[PDB]
């Protein structure tokens, strides 16, 4: 989408596997501002907005 | 800009009581070894305040 329109999924009721994510090498910008990289498989979280 | 007072953002380890790290050593952020070398997720240790 258009940043102006930006699509926003709500991740939810499921499992989520941050570290396929996180060794991805493709990314060219990887910054957390409120948590840490290596603790996003250890900890919990209600929700997610993407 | 003051630029002198640097602190460690990164390491591997909670360090002991009255333990000092004054060790230059690079750190690996990612799945990928660093090497010695900066690159993807491969950060220098100590950061300075602005």
């Amino acid at each position: 989408a258009s940043v102006y329109a930006w699509n926003r999924k709500r991740i939810s009721n499921c499992v989520a596997d941050y570290s396929v994510l996180y060794n991805s090498a493709s990314f060219s910008t990887f910054k957390c501002y409120g948590v840490s990289p290596t603790k996003l498989n250890d900890l919990c979280f209600t929700n997610v907005y993407a | 800009g003051n630029y002198n007072y640097l602190y460690r953002l990164f390491r591997k380890s909670n360090l002991k009581p009255f333990e000092r790290d004054i060790s230059t050593e690079i750190y690996q952020a990612g799945s990928t070894p660093c090497n010695g070398v900066k690159g993807f997720n491969c950060y220098f240790p100590l950061q300075s305040y602005g």
